RNA sequence: GAGCCUCGGUUGGCCUCGGAUAGCCGGUCCCCCGCGGGGUCCGGUGCGGAGUGCCCUUCGUCCUGGGAAACGGGGCGCGGCCGGAGAGGCGGCCGCCCCCUCGCCCGUCACGCACGCCGUUCGUGGGGAACCUGGCGCUAAACCAUUCGUAGACGACCUGCU
RNA sequence: CUGCGGGAUGAACCGAACGCCGGGUUAAGGCGCCCGAUGCCGACGCUCAUCAGACCCCAGAAAAGGUGUUGGUUGAUAUAGA
RNA sequence: GGCUGGGAAGGCCCGGCGGGGAAGGUGGCUCGGCCGAGUGUUACAGCCCCCCCGGCAGCAGCACUCGCCGAAUCCCGGGGC
């Protein structure tokens, strides 16, 4: 499995209906997919993983994706994380601070395959849940919650290193 | 001035200034410039037509043979008739452009790429 | 040394990216490198934005880290961030780049002959001014 | 019409890359003050690589083997043609192109020279990092002219001192000129504040 | 009574690592380094101007050593400003790095 | 002045040191040091307008006929004072003759206007070789041969000879 | 018995198989220079090596250790004062 | 054109309910000229934010380009080889 700018899908299936169950109960999961046909591969692993059910012998009620409530506030995650290493596998928990719940998705992939040398089809996703300011565990989420706060930026590369590439003047860091 | 019938631009800067008759141009040759001036006041003659600017030299049927027949003549004759027709569509334009102020300097100067002057960044 | 900070309220030029040249107002800090920002009186609407591609000016007005879009609005007419702004040297220069953009072969030319001619005059009040000098020093 | 750079605060790799690629495009390079050079990594490091390179010779005769040029702007010269296809006609017609300097020769002392910000150490390495300047990596390889370079180097900067200070008056006349004449040129300067000049 | 083209350099042929393609040339424009303003110069004719030992015609006066290659711009080249162009013959390969004039005049705008 | 070969080009920038959790410019009321340098303080800018995102020069000619600006430039202009030694190879500062009214705005025409068609426009009196004008200065050395052994397979090497 | 693009180099690897050409687009691979192309105002983190590291075949390393640094799991005590 | 018969957002807001940052407030202390600036503590809202009850044209995947899938639910024009 690859990465992108993940988005939500929630995913509704349930196996096909037989003379003997004539009514099937319906399962829902919460996918984090770049698109809804691997969105689609990944709840048919997961329920298989967890049910009696495959592909086959089931079907796709409802795919869909989720948008996000609040798109212009800022929000704490927390994400509850099983991933496979070159040892045996781990469970960690992580906080992330996005505003969609996506994208915390995609920081989480992104910091683990950076941090543990993880690919996405080693980690398993259990529960993402928006966390207020406190009940968060990691100082580097916690020392933003701030109201006056207060950072300049002292060391501010220049970029447009190749635009015009000769120059008289030599740049400035300072701003 | 005017596009004619064979689609060639009818040009004509001022002779006073810039020394250009009335003179076809093409357009794919031509830098149009975001300057212009109110011409839609000027009577230009019904007579210059894309015909009226064609060559006439160069017959076969002379002898051929020898250091003669079509190098010598050496020039083009005036056509005093040309003289005329300038002479009275410029008494028509001249004072238009002489209204706007450094116009009829402007076009007597010449267009040129100097040091760090590029076409593409430059807007005309 | 620092005089410039990223504050609540704190007024931002962008200098690259889809609002480019556009003034703003940082919201809320999301990140390291990432803060909310909200540019309601120069037609930016309320999303993230990272640091690299926004420039910070002097201009802090007062409103609450999380204010609904309503608040920071009123705060920017009120300390009238727009004419403080077309009054700073910073907008001027950005302007007189725009004009040097614009600037047509006609106008180039108009900009010639009066360089041509006002260099001339410098140089010879300048001249002028060195033999004074070279004088008093005798 | 030929480039003069100054080799102050200029990463090796990181300026022979682009001297190489402008020198192949027919342009006429000159690079000035080779001893200013720096290489990322602590002092040792890359004394130890200048020294393991010292070390490869040809074991049946040396005076064919690799030449291990001491001087800092040789050293920048191999490392360039290290980046050339010098083996053909167009390599080597590029390479007499190039041209470098110990110090500021007086030809170029009278030169304003360029910085390529692209190639320099404040811009392409981080503060907390270490560095490792050529001339100092030079003199404990071999190099003899260190000191006569900076002698003569402290001579040409008060002798720019001089010149600087001269421009300085001369521009603060010019500045002053302009303001006493004012008057007779504010068409003049009207009309060039008004296409985006003076402003 | 001034340049009316613009500088332009020989950088080679259109090519791989290991195969070349000699009826294509590279041009560096001076000026140019992006994929946004070689637009301007899509297709306006280039000239590779040389002289030689022998004299050759000239257009509008006397006989003279100067002998061109006529070209035509084709498109951009990767996001460096780099232009393609093709000649009506091969480009001899000694200009190399060497001065290429594209003209003003297939004007389109 | 022709006369062969060889090419690149198609305005220049004549310059501080420099730091990057900082820098640029003045006055320096104040102090110190040799018109200048250093320090304190003060006042202006710093996404650099005392910006290479820059500056400098115009790239049609000539007639006269007005206004603004104005003593500027040229005759490889002729004679003196210097700076420059890293690989100087360039400039600065003064005396005397003659000539021109050059830069900016408008009147006034005339310049083969070669009737649309490409290498136009220059650095260049370019660089190398052979021949036509004058003024100012020139007079050989090397090698072979001979000689000697501080040298030597032969070359080579150290030496002597109006 | 088989050329061609890539793996610097090359039996078997990856892509893809062959008449002579023009234009366009790709695969596998790449875009500091050699060397065509990131001369993106690329994004998020990790790493200092006085043996750094840098891409299937493939051209090299193990057990065991490190408060060097960066994350996770579990367990206690701390204003009745560690 | 569809979607969560799009999610949020923008404007006038009106009659309420609770919770939390911790402010024209108080206050141990600190820095300058009652005020300006920085920290903590219970903490209602005259700085605000969030949920629950309900309703207005103002919308539209919006040139305030915050993130979709698209085309008998799709057509026109222009440039280069
Ligand atoms: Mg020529």
């Amino acid at each position: 499995k690859a990465s992108g700018t993940l988005r939500e899908y929630k995913v509704v299936g349930r196996c096909l209906p037989t003379p003997k169950c004539r009514t099937p109960p319906l399962y829902r999961m919460r996918i984090f997919a770049p698109n809804h046909v691997v969105a689609k591969s990944r709840f048919w692993y997961f329920v298989s993983q967890l049910k009696k059910m495959k592909k086959s012998s089931g079907e796709i009620v409802y795919c869909g994706q989720v948008f996000e409530k609040s798109p212009l506030r800022v929000k704490n995650f927390g994400i509850w994380l099983r991933y496979d290493s070159r040892s045996g596998t781990h469970n960690m928990y992580r906080e992330y601070r996005d505003l969609t719940t996506a994208g915390a998705v995609t920081q989480c992939y992104r910091d683990m395959g950076a941090r543990h040398r993880a690919r996405a089809h080693s980690i398993q996703i259990m529960k993402v849940e928006e966390i207020a300011a406190s009940k968060c565990r990691r100082p580097a989420v916690k020392q933003f919650h701030d109201s006056k706060i207060k950072f300049p930026l002292p060391h501010r590369v220049l970029r447009r290193q190749h635009k015009p590439r000769f120059t008289t003047k030599r740049p400035n860091t300072f701003f | 001035l005017k596009q004619l019938s064979s689609g060639l631009l009818l040009v004509t800067g001022p002779l006073s200034l810039n020394r250009v008759p009335l003179r076809r141009t093409h357009q794919k040759f031509v830098i149009a410039t975001s300057t212009k001036i109110d011409i839609s006041g000027v009577k230009i003659p019904k007579h210059l037509t894309d015909a009226y600017f064609k060559k006439k030299q160069l017959r076969k049927p002379r002898h051929q043979e020898g250091e003669i027949f079509d190098t010598e003549k050496e020039k083009y004759e005036i056509t005093e008739q040309r003289k005329v027709d300038q002479k009275a569509v410029d008494s028509q334009i001249l004072p238009k452009i002489k209204a706007v102020p450094q116009l009829q300097g402007y076009l007597r100067s010449v267009f040129a790429l100097t040091n760090g002057v590029y076409p593409h960044k430059l807007v005309f | 040394v620092f005089r410039r900070f990223v504050e609540v309220g704190r007024v931002a030029y962008v200098s690259f990216g889809p609002h480019a040249g556009k003034l703003v107002a940082i919201v809320d800090v999301i990140d390291q490198n990432r803060a909310l920002v909200d540019g309601p009186c120069t037609r930016v609407r309320r999303q993230a934005m990272p640091f690299k591609c926004m420039q910070l000016t002097d201009f802090i007005l007062k409103f609450p880290h999380s204010a609904r879009q309503k608040y920071v609005r009123k705060a920017w007419e009120k300390a009238d961030i727009n004419t403080k702004w077309a009054a700073t040297r910073w907008a001027k220069k950005i302007e007189a780049r725009e004009r040097k953009a614009k600037m047509t072969d006609f106008d180039r030319y108009k900009v010639m002959k009066a360089k041509k001619m006002r260099n001339r005059i410098i140089k010879n009040e300048v001249k002028k001014l060195q033999r004074a000098a070279l004088l008093k020093a005798s | 019409q030929v480039l003069v750079l100054d080799g102050r605060g200029h990463l090796l790799g990181r300026l022979a890359a682009i001297v190489a690629k402008q020198v192949l495009l027919g342009r006429k390079v000159v690079v000035v003050r080779c001893e200013g050079i720096n290489i990322s990594g602590n002092f040792y490091r890359n004394k130890l690589k200048y020294l393991a390179f010292l070390r490869k010779r040809m074991n049946t005769n040396p005076s064919r083997g690799p030449y291990h040029f001491r001087a800092p702007s040789r050293i920048f010269w191999r490392t360039v043609r290290g980046m050339l296809p010098h083996k053909t006609k167009r390599g080597q017609a590029a390479l007499d192109r190039l041209k470098v300097f110990d110090g500021i020769p007086p030809p170029y002392d009278k030169k304003k020279r360029m910085v390529v910000p692209a190639a320099l150490k404040v811009v392409r390495l981080k503060p907390t990092r270490k560095f490792a300047y050529l001339g100092r990596l030079a003199h404990e390889v071999g190099w003899k002219y260190q000191a006569v370079t900076a002698t003569l180097e402290e001579k040409r900067k008060e002798k720019a001192k001089i010149h600087y200070r001269k421009k300085k008056q001369l521009m603060r006349l010019r500045k002053q000129a302009e303001k006493n004449v004012e008057k007779k040129i504010d068409r003049f300067t009207e009309v060039l504040k008004t296409h985006g000049f003076l402003v | 009574s001034g340049r009316l083209w613009c500088k332009a350099i020989f950088a080679g042929y259109k090519r791989g690592l290991r195969n070349q393609r000699e009826h294509t040339a590279l041009l560096k424009i001076e000026g140019v380094y992006a994929r946004d303003e070689t637009e301007f110069y899509l297709g306006k004719r280039c000239a590779y101007v040389y002289k030689a030992k022998n004299n050759t015609v000239t257009p509008g006066g006397k006989p003279n050593k100067t002998r061109v290659i006529w070209g035509k711009v084709t498109r951009a080249h990767g996001n460096s400003g780099m232009v393609r162009a093709k000649f009506r013959s091969n480009l001899p390969a000694k200009a190399i790095g060497h001065r290429i004039r594209v003209m003003l005049y297939p004007s389109r705008i």
